[PDB]
């Protein structure tokens, strides 16, 4: 938890480093829903896909967030996430506002980075979120214990081709179907690997269907990425 | 010694981490293959001298009367696991829902305690990796395997330790989606064979499976919600009678 | 509550009414008082009845921890010790009156615990309300060398007395038998003899007969 | 001064051929005084439901405590949790606090979702678990309940007859009450559907 | 409860009755009272039966260490660990017990800790409820250096007395003798101690 | 670098710290104990840097209860701080257990504390060597204690830079009298040997100190060697000195 | 005990307060304010024991403003009683009680719509259309049960109100010295200053 | 373990470096006029596809009349600003009085130093 | 990462490995056997200094009435093993009402082991326990613990620097036999067996002073004395 001769935190710089080499998760935020994919770390034709969540987990009924990093790390810290977002809804009777959860889960992050000489959590996330004061939000945080708020955002591996690729085709009036597509896009010109194939992703979506009123968490089962995979053209 | 021991390398690497991993590597294999009505650990019981007794040394070891456990790496560091693992599997819940956890919570909790071996100040990560099987009402038959930075991961079939990669290759093509327990028995035994050095039989070989409800195993008759454990290692009889059919 | 622990010839029985009562009424016409600390060792409690199963469910995790770690099968005078030195430790607070049994490698044991943590060995013990109606038959009827079936029949016998003559008691008999070569045998309404007879009218009301003043679906899945 | 008297009010639950019903009276009062008709005791986590009478702070609490349970437990476990289950977490919760209680009765009820037998569970203050499988009560009006059910119930009962008998169980027992009533709400559940209605009592 | 411990030639002797009372209520009729905290060390329980169990599973638990260190303990600090618990723990308890311990170069010894956690050495000692009765009986009776039979008699004597008086007290007599040929169980019926 | 922190084991199994801990010790004063017939003696060469000394007051032999004598070599002040544990260590025994400590159980009880400091590189091992003993229940006992924690028991023993002369002549005694020694006899003894273990320290002025724990001179309790007893020996040791 | 009335009309909340302070045998002060702003559409009165029923108060008070600068936002009324409910629900249980009640009354800026909660010293919460604690329910109650509509104007709550002092000056034993009142609506906070005569 | 310590030339490198973090950080500025004070910051553009509605602005407010701007690192500042926006509540509460722009700052201030010891 | 006991890049913990030499420090030899129904450990005494008081040398103990454990490493690494041992018993009994089971005991002490092994602040200990007794459940047993925190039960075994020859010798023994124990009913005769096997690998001889036996019987531990050995080394001068 020190600092360099140049004022950089090495831990956090190092820890970053780390994460680079995760898998990419990708969120991105349109006008009416959130999209949330990710490319899947080190698999196999023996890894059991269907029962797995790896990078895409629930925090609340209308928060979940991707990970890129240390999957322990992660837990920790989710788990922690989904508690603060619980005790809020005991002491206050409503839904904890996005900014309010991301905010304290990235307060824990920068204590590792201020004090007590263990090693941060190599981990970053993208908050997919809704609520009442701000709609449909997408946040990150990394190590550093630094967030921000997104309207397209990547993380892990390869983010400046990914970012610059969601700059490329990104635009303020999307639709879902069409951040689905984009989404999957971006991850298949920034994969490392052969081509993007259903048991490789991780895709989530975050609706609030039009004939209701309460916002949808969706987890899409492998089945489902196939058939997105097919409809956006990837075969 | 409070500072952690596991911090990032310039390359973005946790050291302590990937050498616990080089340890693991160097253990004796082990491997778990998941059946439709059941799944199988095996590994090998890798006798020190001819003068200690096999016995002994349970490297396949109970958490729940559905859930089991195997691993490759210390097995000093695995003997304490398994206690904090059953402990916990009682602390954090038969105290609390009257129920042992599914295999999946009870994965989860094992992994909580090794990724704080890979942060508490002044520790080592856990040398080991294991694979735990097991069965729940609701989400059926399950493997794991889980490592020491604390990720885990749900396996059709999967080895650990020596020859994993021979091995792992060997599953990969025998395992299918309907395969019957004894089937994957045999696939464990014939997948054990091959990184095996010396005598392969009933007193070198350790398996065990999670399958049908036994009542014989119960000790009491009456109650009758809980038909048994699922959990049963075979006998060094029942592990040959395989063998014989090989 | 009557609970009764009756030792034989090559084993334990322990047996309870049937009957949980919140002051003068009549609870749970049948809970079950009989608890299974591990395979082969159950005990019968009276008192707070929320203690006497806190108390073993914790100690029978304890023990099924300690058999884990020791490769070894439960023993009574474990369970005993560990359940005597926690209700001591709450001296008294934790009103568990229990008769804990069981058979394991040293043989047959039966012993009795009062919540402040004193315990008792015997051939034949009784707890609860029906404490004395029970013990009475014992003291009557008991000998050394009962055979399996003597035993129950005598448990059995002795849990009767505190049904008729207890107030505290009634509805049923629950028995257990701990055999040593055997595997324990659970015996739930062993007895019934407490039913009621059928009413002398339906009291099955019309439709429609209840004021309705407003109607509506309510959503359980998310 | 007995914190199990003050607030008032009772709630019953009762099972039926593939359904169960679980009623509760509205009233809120302090002691003789009415302050509230519309304190429902009735809560569900998903298909369970737990009515609770008793002290109506802790009434409160424990509701909110129950959900905070089950919203974590759906979240790590994955499924909807279940009444037996939810029943030990409702017990082991109370026991939690042996010497310093939440002055309370609650009672389940729901059927699981897997086995489809109905169920439906009492305890007191502390845990203590009452499971029987023709009906609970709890409530300032207990004993009522009590004679009440042990009269009108019968075994397998459908939910269109269930419903009545419940409703008369609770609307006659509260009527000797005089802390409960002003109100009351039942639930009939089955498996695949779940009605709510209110009654019309006396408001007195 | 009535119960004694009496030191004679070849060592000492502890009697007690056999009965545990809850109010007039004979919750148990065969109890036994004499326990072993060491292999010839032994105490005669009075009070809550609670309270001594404890204090004795404790002691025998303090004496089997300090056996695995330091060998075979004295009487004398079987006392001590006893009056440091009772003393100590003074507040929360009602024990008054008596150990009894055979020594190869002590021959037999007695000690009394009564309520206040206290200790007293004493060639003999009675307690219990009905120890009250036969203080007399026992001042009159008591010799030094009696041979077994002897003292084996003034023991079942006296207590077949206090049981006769003392409701609390009952059941059957028993006995441990303490000498250096081992240690000796007995035991002897009411239709016997009755009628002397 | 394996000899920078103390718990860490080297190549070869061995401790440095400790070892390091030992030299310490050799570099001090010398300092014996003989076991006789039914007690100990026990006596320590104090160095007189200068005449500025007040004679006969800085006492360097310790008691520890009231039958246990204790002495040892090399950094002083670390042998304080041991007796003084020893001393809390006795207490405890006796309020719970009555009867002092007997010397086996003392002894074992400086070994665990002492055996501790070797077990955390925040601890330095003990600068010093103890030698002590006393009268119990069963005969007397005569014990030294390494920086290590190691101890066993002795019929005689002696400890500082004087050592291998000493335990040159102790050998002696062991051989010339197996049957025992009369505790006047080790007083003297003592004080000869001591005389003798000062030429390697052949520089300085000395004061001998010597005491004793005997069943029939000191009823079993430690008591110093004053007066006309220490004058008898000083002199005895002065005649065999050439 | 002090007089705490509320009241809620179709477009604000009324809140009436007795203004004396006793201490034994005399009357300390005869114009207290026994009410924070809590928000500035949320506002907050009390009864109870001598000082835990400011510091209470107070308490609250901070913890409400701090969450609005933290969030740069007004917790709905709703929002601020569950939390206050929380924090008495606690104090039931501690070493030492805070003897308090409270009426919350506040419009709810998002959904347009007065409201008003009730909380006893045990954590005991419900929303109401007029409620009160103590024993100032006893003898106004029957008068509010009868009179009061939901679509009722301020005006028409105002005099309610008055006609509940008005019993309560002619059947009370205690001299309150008179309430004070304030509303609460969607343009704020109002101290309605002619309730000594309307 | 003392992070913050001296140096042979009297300097504490870690609160020196701490200044270089400083300097990494996006440009704060702020001038006082006659009557009001403005303050005004540069938005770091590393990358660029940010939802400003959301954001964590660049300018606190500590309390309804005090603000607070920072330059360096974005969550160092967040602490600092909690710990401020507390202590302004705590100040009303006991003193009846909101803060003084000095003293929130020499409150400020006290925490920054007392890291460095 | 050789100081302390965290991993090498080969995956190693070299602490715990230069414990095992520090096992050896002392020189001493020791093996025990199972008997039809006891079990013994002998152990090679050595009283250099003529100084020392040649009863207080012992590297083997009484842990409770019914286990004993013999020790190769230093002393004091060995007596702060052996008083933990004890203790341990002790409080295992007290809490639970019957006699900690040496195997027991050992995995306990290898669970304690372990953790020196995985906290940077603690060194292993450099020694090596073999823990007998007759189990009133498993019978005549032996189990040794090592400084990795390794445990395991043994037919018989042997521990020293010159462990193997020792080992070999038994190996044939029991190859020979068949059976996982000395075929004799007395201790007496299995105490002569062991020291007889124990001559026959070291190719020395021994006098009463020069050996340390400990044996276990149903319900009790001793160690014999000089004078029992002696009627032992008598006996054997017969058959050899
Ligand atoms: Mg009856
Ligand atoms: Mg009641
Ligand atoms: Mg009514
Ligand atoms: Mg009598
Ligand atoms: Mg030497
Ligand atoms: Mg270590
Ligand atoms: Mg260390």
């Amino acid at each position: 938890t020190i600092f360099s001769p140049e004022g950089r935190l090495y831990q956090v710089e190092y820890a970053l480093e780390s994460i680079s080499h995760a898998g990419t998760a990708i969120g991105i935020m349109a006008s009416d829903g959130i999209v949330l994919a990710a490319e899947r770390k080190v698999t196999s034709t023996l890894l059991e896909q269907d029962t797995s969540t790896e990078k895409l987990y629930k925090l609340n009924d209308k928060i979940a967030v991707a990970v890129a990093g240390l999957t322990a790390d992660a837990e920790i810290l989710i788990n922690t996430a989904r508690i603060h977002a619980q005790n809020y809804l005991k002491t206050y009777n409503e839904d904890i506002p996005v900014e309010i959860l991301v905010r304290r889960l990235s307060d824990i992050k920068q204590g590792y980075t201020q004090h007590g000489g263990l090693r941060p959590f190599g981990v970053s996330f993208i908050y997919a979120g809704y609520d009442d004061r701000y709609g449909y939000q997408l946040y990150t945080s990394n190590p550093s214990g630094n967030y921000t708020g997104w309207k397209a955002i990547s993380v892990g591996a390869n983010t400046s081709a990914a970012q610059t690729l969601l700059q490329m085709d990104y635009k303020d009036d999307m639709k879902v179907d069409d951040a689905i597509e984009l989404a999957l896009k971006t991850l298949s010109k920034t994969t490392d690997s052969s081509a993007l194939t259903y048991d490789r992703l991780e895709f989530a979506t975050i609706r609030k269907g039009a004939n209701d009123g309460e916002v949808y968490q969706k987890i899409f089962k492998p089945q489902e990425i196939k058939d997105i995979l097919v409809k956006t053209g990837i075969t | 010694y409070s500072f952690s021991l596991t911090t990032f390398s310039p390359s973005g690497k946790l050291g302590q981490i990937d050498y616990a991993l080089t340890a693991v590597k160097q253990g004796v294999t082990s491997l778990g293959i998941k059946a439709t009505n059941g799944v199988v650990i095996a590994t090998e019981k890798k006798s020190s001298s001819p003068l200690a007794m096999s016995e002994t040394l349970s490297k396949v070891s109970l958490l729940t009367p559905d859930i089991g456990a195997v691993y490759s790496g210390m097995g000093p560091d695995y003997r304490v696991l398994v206690d904090k693992s059953r402990k916990v599997a009682h602390t954090s819940y038969k105290r609390i829902y009257g129920e042992y956890p599914p295999t999946k919570l009870l994965v989860s909790e094992v992994a909580k305690i090794m990724q704080e071996a890979t942060q508490s100040g002044g520790v080592r990560p856990f040398g080991v990796s294991l694979l735990i099987a097991g069965h729940d009402e609701f989400n059926g038959f399950s493997l794991y395997q889980v490592d020491p930075s604390g990720s885990y991961f749900p396996w059709k079939a999967t080895a650990i330790g020596k020859g994993s990669v021979a091995a792992k290759t060997f599953l990969e093509k025998r395992w299918n989606d309907e395969l019957e327990l004894e089937d994957a028995i045999h696939i464990a035994l014939l997948t054990l064979k091959e990184s095996v050095e010396g005598e392969f039989n009933g007193d070198t070989i350790e398996l065990a499976i999670i399958g049908d409800e036994n009542p014989d195993l119960l000790g009491y008759t009456g109650i009758p919600t809980d038909k048994g454990p699922r959990f049963r290692k075979l006998t060094s009889q029942e592990i040959n009678d395989r063998l014989e059919a090989l | 509550t009557t609970i009764v622990g009756v030792k034989f010839n090559n084993g334990v029985v322990i047996a309870a009414d049937t009957r949980s009562t919140q002051g003068p009424i009549v609870a749970d016409k049948n809970c079950a008082k009989l608890h299974r600390i591990s395979p082969k060792i159950w005990c019968a409690g009276a008192g707070t009845a929320a203690d006497t199963e806190a108390v073993t469910q914790l100690i029978g995790s304890n023990i099924e921890l300690h058999s884990l770690y020791t490769s070894r099968e439960p023993r009574v005078v474990s369970a005993l010790q560990m359940l005597k030195q926690h209700l001591f430790k709450y001296q008294g607070h934790i009103g568990a009156y229990l008769i804990v049994a069981g058979v394991d490698p040293t043989g047959s044991h039966l012993f009795s615990i009062h919540a402040h943590g004193s315990t008792d060995v015997g051939y034949y013990l009784s707890l609860g309300s029906g404490s004395l109606a029970a013990m009475a038959v014992l003291e009557s009827h008991w000998k050394q060398d009962l055979t399996k079936e003597e035993a129950i029949k005598l448990a059995s016998d002795a849990i009767q007395a505190g049904i008729w003559n207890d107030l505290g008691s009634g509805s049923n008999v629950d028995v257990c038998v701990m055999e040593i070569g055997k595997d324990a045998e659970y015996l739930r309404n062993y007895l019934t003899p407490n039913v009621r007879e059928e009413k002398q009218k339906s009291y099955k009301f019309p439709r429609g007969t209840t004021a309705v003043l407003k109607e509506s679906i309510v959503n359980i899945c998310d | 001064s007995d914190p199990s008297s003050i607030n008032g009010g009772i709630v019953v639950a009762m099972t039926g051929k593939d359904c169960v019903a679980i009623a509760c009276d509205l009233r809120l009062g302090s002691q003789s005084l009415g302050v509230s008709n519309k304190f429902e005791k009735i809560f569900h986590y998903g298909h369970v439901f737990l009515g609770i009478t008793g002290l109506a702070t802790d009434v409160t609490t424990l509701n909110e405590m129950f959900r905070y349970k089950t919203n974590l437990y759906k979240l790590k476990e994955e499924r909807a949790i279940e009444p037996e289950t939810f029943t030990q977490l409702v017990s082991s919760s109370l026991y939690e606090r042996r010497f310093g209680p939440y002055f309370v009765g609650p009672v389940v009820a729901g059927i699981n979702s897997k086995s489809g037998k109905p169920f439906i569970a009492g305890f007191d203050l502390i845990g203590c678990i009452d499971e029987a499988k023709d009906f609970i009560v709890s409530g300032t009006a207990s004993d009522q309940l009590f004679g009440m059910c042990e009269s009108l119930y019968e075994p397998n009962l459908e939910p269109e007859d269930l419903f009545e008998t419940i409703s008369q169980a609770l609307l006659n027992a509260a009527d000797r009450d005089a802390l409960s009533g002003w109100g009351a709400v039942v639930y009939i559940i089955k498996k695949d559907e779940v009605v709510k209605r209110y009654l019309k009592m006396r408001q007195d | 409860t009535s119960i004694m411990a009496v030191t004679f030639k070849d060592g000492v002797i502890l009697g007690a009755d056999s009965r545990t009372t809850t109010g007039a209520y004979i919750a148990n009729r065969v109890t036994d009272k004499l326990t072993r905290v060491h292999d010839k060390i032994w105490c005669c329980r009075s009070g809550s039966a609670a309270d001594t169990q404890a204090i004795a599973d404790i002691v025998q638990y303090h004496l089997e260490l300090y056996t695995s260190q330091y060998g075979t303990p004295s009487t004398e600090t079987a006392a001590s660990v006893f009056k440091e618990l009772c003393y100590e723990n003074k507040d929360n308890l009602t024990a008054g017990i008596i150990v009894a311990g055979y020594d190869d170069k002590n021959k037999g010894e007695v000690y009394t800790i009564p309520l206040g956690g206290s200790v007293h050495k004493l060639p003999y000692a009675i307690a219990g409820s009905g120890s009250t009765f036969i203080y007399g009986y026992c001042d009159k009776n008591f010799r030094e250096n009696m041979s077994k039979e002897e003292t084996v008699d003034f023991i079942k004597h006296s207590l077949s007395q206090a049981i006769k008086w003392d409701g609390s007290s009952g059941g059957v007599i028993r006995m441990v003798v303490l000498t250096a040929a081992g240690v000796e169980r007995l035991i002897f019926y009411p239709d016997e101690y009755e009628q002397l | 670098g394996y000899d920078l922190s103390n718990s860490v084991f080297s190549p070869d199994g061995r401790n440095f710290q400790v070892e390091y801990a030992v030299k310490a010790v050799e570099n001090g004063t010398t300092s014996i104990g003989i076991k006789c017939n039914d007690g100990v003696v026990f006596a320590v060469e104090k160095l007189i840097t200068s005449k500025l000394l007040v004679p006969q007051k800085n006492v360097k032999i310790q008691v520890v209860d009231r039958h246990i004598g204790c002495v040892y070599s090399g950094l002083i002040p670390d042998g304080r701080h041991l007796v003084n544990r020893g001393r809390e260590e006795a207490a405890s025994f006796k309020k719970l257990y009555k009867t002092p400590i007997p010397i086996p159980a003392f002894a074992d009880r400086l070994g665990q504390y002492v055996q501790a400091h070797t077990l955390y590189n925040s601890v330095r091992p003990f600068g010093v060597s103890t030698i002590f003993g006393g009268v119990d229940k069963n005969g007397a006992h005569l014990y030294m204690l390494e920086p290590s924690g190691s101890y066993w028991g002795y019929k005689g023993a002696a400890t500082g830079k004087g050592r291998q002369s000493a335990k040159a002549e102790l050998e002696k005694l062991v051989d010339h009298h197996p049957e025992g020694l009369s505790a006047r006899e080790a007083v003297k003894q003592a004080a000869k040997i001591i005389y003798l273990a000062h030429e390697d320290n052949k520089e300085k002025d000395f004061e001998l100190e010597i005491s004793w724990c005997s069943l029939s001179e000191t009823n079993g309790l430690h008591k110093f060697v004053k007066g006309d007893l220490l004058q008898e020996a000083i002199d005895f040791a002065q005649k065999e000195i050439n | 005990m002090d007089i705490i009335l509320g009241i809620r009309v179709q477009d604000s909340v009324i809140l009436a307060s007795s203004k004396a302070v006793t201490r034994g045998i005399s009357v300390l002060k005869d114009s207290d304010d026994k009410t924070r702003q809590l928000s500035p559409h949320t506002l907050m009165s009390f009864a109870g024991e001598a000082g835990d029923t400011v510091q209470f108060a107070e308490y609250i008070q901070a913890n409400i403003q701090l969450y609005s600068i933290r969030e740069d936002y007004e917790l709905s009324p709703q929002a601020v009683s569950s939390f206050v409910r929380q924090e008495l629900a606690k104090s039931i249980r501690s070493r030492r009680p805070y003897q308090v009640n409270v009426l919350i009354g506040g419009y709810d800026k998002k959904k347009n719509k007065p409201e008003l909660y009730q909380i006893d010293y045990l954590g005991t919460k419900v929303e109401l259309p007029y409620g009160a604690h103590g024993y100032s329910g006893f003898y106004t109650f029957s008068l509010l049960d009868h009179h009061y509509r939901p679509d009722m104007t301020t005006e028409e709550g105002l005099d309610l109100l008055k006609l509940c002092v008005q019993e309560l000056e002619k059947r009370m034993p205690m001299d309150f010295k008179g309430v004070i009142v304030k509303i609460v609506d969607k343009d704020g906070i109002r101290q309605v200053d002619d309730f000594q005569a309307q | 373990r003392a992070l913050s310590i001296f140096s042979p030339d009297g300097h504490i490198f870690q609160v020196e470096y701490a200044l270089e973090a400083v300097k990494r950080g996006t440009c704060a500025v702020g001038v006082k006029g006659k009557n009001c004070v403005v303050l005004g910051c540069e938005r770091r553009s590393t990358l660029k596809l940010q939802d400003t509605r959301i954001t964590p602005s660049k300018v606190s407010k500590i309390d309804s009349h005090v603000v607070l701007s920072f330059s360096g690192l974005n969550a160092d500042s967040r602490i600092l600003i909690e710990k401020a926006r507390v202590e302004a509540q705590s100040h009303r509460l006991t003193l009846e009085d909101p803060v003084t722009v000095e003293y929130l700052t020499r409150y400020v201030a006290g925490v920054q130093q007392r890291y460095t010891q | 990462d050789r100081h302390i006991t965290i991993f090498s890049p080969e995956g190693r913990l070299y602490q715990v490995e230069y414990a095992f030499k520090a096992t050896n420090q002392t020189n001493i030899n020791s093996l025990a056997v199972r008997g039809k129904d006891c079990t013994v450990v002998i152990s090679q005494k050595k009283v250099p200094d003529k100084l020392l008081d040649p009863t207080t040398v012992s590297y083997i103990f009484c842990i409770s009435r019914t286990i004993g454990m013999v020790v190769n490493g230093p002393i004091p690494d060995a007596r702060n093993a052996a008083l933990r041992a004890k203790a341990e018993a002790a409080e295992f009994r007290y809490k639970y009402g019957y006699d900690m089971p040496c195997d027991v005991l050992a995995k306990r002490m290898a669970n304690l082991s372990q953790i020196y092994t995985q906290r940077a602040y603690m060194r292993p200990l450099g020694v090596i326990l073999t823990f007998v007794s007759v189990d009133e459940e498993l019978g005549p047993s032996i189990y040794k613990t090592d400084p990795a925190g390794y445990y395991v039960g043994y037919k018989a075994t042997a521990t020293g620097p010159k462990q193997q020859e020792i080992t070999t010798n038994l190996e044939n023994h029991f190859k020979k036999s068949k059976i996982d124990h000395i075929n004799e009913e007395s201790w007496e005769k299995v105490v002569e067996f062991a020291i007889t096997h124990m001559i026959d690998a070291l190719g020395t001889e021994f006098s009463k002073n020069d050996l340390e036996v400990g044996v276990a019987t149903k319900d009790k531990f001793f160690t014999l004395s000089a004078e029992n050995i002696e009627e032992r080394l008598v006996a054997i001068a017969e058959q050899d």
